[PDB]
């Protein structure tokens, strides 16, 4: 067993252009458990991020929330960084507001 | 309706790192309340919802040492598979077990479960019956007849149909401000052009608990949940979850277009409408 | 409340 994570990228609230906010990067569906996130600001990782207590599904499968708090405007370009054993590379997920 | 609870836990060894990685959560429902992490630095059993914080001292104490013994059988279970499997020291290995109790509306007993699992597969699992098991292989047969030999089936079925669903119960009355409550979906919709013959209509579901729900869109009253890309029900991080469905539809039919949520917490289905 | 005994493997 070796599954890829998905991922998610989104605020706690509905965004907004000067609030102060929570930034969500879900990772789910993945196995084992050892994996790198990282949150990013215009391309930089975030420092003080927290995590979830890691769980899992009933097919066994990771998942694990990681957040910080943020006051985002019309762009403060966040995404977040994934590198799990299923990577060649980490890849990377911008948040998209709409979604 | 129907309640639960449930605890979680995962055993991950590192011949590099010493001594295993050991995770236990605790869940009734959608709510966790209690974690114990071995790479914090608490070393304890700790809360995790507020109506938890009403336990006493010798809660906490007693299982902070329960949870401790859980993970020393679960760092001996890691060594044991090794041999079980005829593997080596070198790699690392991983441990799941999930049990629990659900009860019905009238918070009577259910169901129980009792489930392990080794790098991912089913290892084995106590039946619905609370007095037999199902050994996914060759060496889980071994642990059946074990556990057979020692009542654990029945020292589980007294645990999952007693202990269990009476501090289910416990929980509930003591978090009934909050783990009674049933949050229902705030619903928006979105319009977005792809092409001038195109268009992405998107329902939103937000701030909702607890976190079963379905999502549909419907052309003309018919499915299109084939056609739908409907993204995994995920947390806000503040104890409620969200979800959106989304579908691709040609510009001037916008209006042929519902979107249909169902939820706990609803009293009937809505439909929302472009 | 946790299962006060765990058996091992």
């Amino acid at each position: 067993i070796q599954r890829t994570p998905k991922i998610q990228v989104y605020s706690r609230h509905p965004a907004e252009n000067g609030k102060s906010n929570f930034l969500n990067c879900y990772v789910s569906g993945f196995h084992p458990s050892d994996i790198e996130v990282d949150l990013l600001k215009n391309g930089e990782r975030i420092e003080k991020v927290e995590h979830s207590d890691l769980s899992f599904s009933k097919d066994w499968s990771f998942y694990l929330l990681y957040y910080t708090e943020f006051t985002p405007t019309e762009k403060d370009e966040y995404a977040c960084r994934v590198n799990h054993v299923t990577l060649s590379q980490p890849k990377i997920v911008k948040w998209d507001r709409d979604m | 309706g129907s309640h639960s609870m449930r605890y979680f836990f995962t055993s991950v060894s590192r011949p590099g790192r010493g001594e295993p990685r050991f995770i236990a959560v605790g869940y009734v429902d959608d709510t966790q309340f209690v974690r114990f992490d071995s790479d914090a630095a608490s070393q304890r059993m700790e809360p995790r919802a507020p109506w938890i914080e009403q336990e006493g001292p010798e809660y906490w104490d007693g299982e902070t040492r329960k949870v401790k013994a859980h993970s020393q059988t679960h760092r001996v279970d890691l060594g044991t598979l090794r041999g079980y499997y005829n593997q080596s020291e070198a790699g690392s290995h991983t441990v799941q077990r999930m049990y629990g109790c659900d009860v019905g509306s009238d918070w009577r007993f259910l169901r129980g479960y009792h489930q392990y699992a080794y790098d991912g597969k089913d290892y084995i699992a106590l039946k619905e019956d609370l007095r037999s098991w199902t050994a996914a292989d060759m060496a889980a047969q071994t642990t059946k007849h074990k556990w057979e030999a020692a009542h654990v089936a029945e020292q589980l079925r007294a645990y999952l149909e007693g202990t269990c669903v009476e501090w289910l119960r416990r929980y509930l009355e003591n978090g009934k401000e909050t783990l009674q409550r049933t949050d229902a979906p705030k619903t928006h919709m979105t319009h977005h052009a792809v092409s001038d013959h195109e268009a992405t209509l998107r329902c939103w579901a937000l701030s909702f608990y607890p976190a079963e729900i379905t999502l549909t869109w419907q052309r003309d009253g018919e499915d299109q949940t084939q056609d739908t890309e409907l993204v995994e029900t995920r947390p806000a991080g503040d104890g409620t979850f969200q979800k959106w469905a989304a579908v691709v539809v040609p510009s001037g039919q916008e209006q042929r277009y519902t979107c249909h949520v169902q939820h706990e917490g609803l009293p009937k289905p809505l439909t929302l409408r472009w | 409340l946790l299962l006060d005994r765990l058996n091992k493997l």
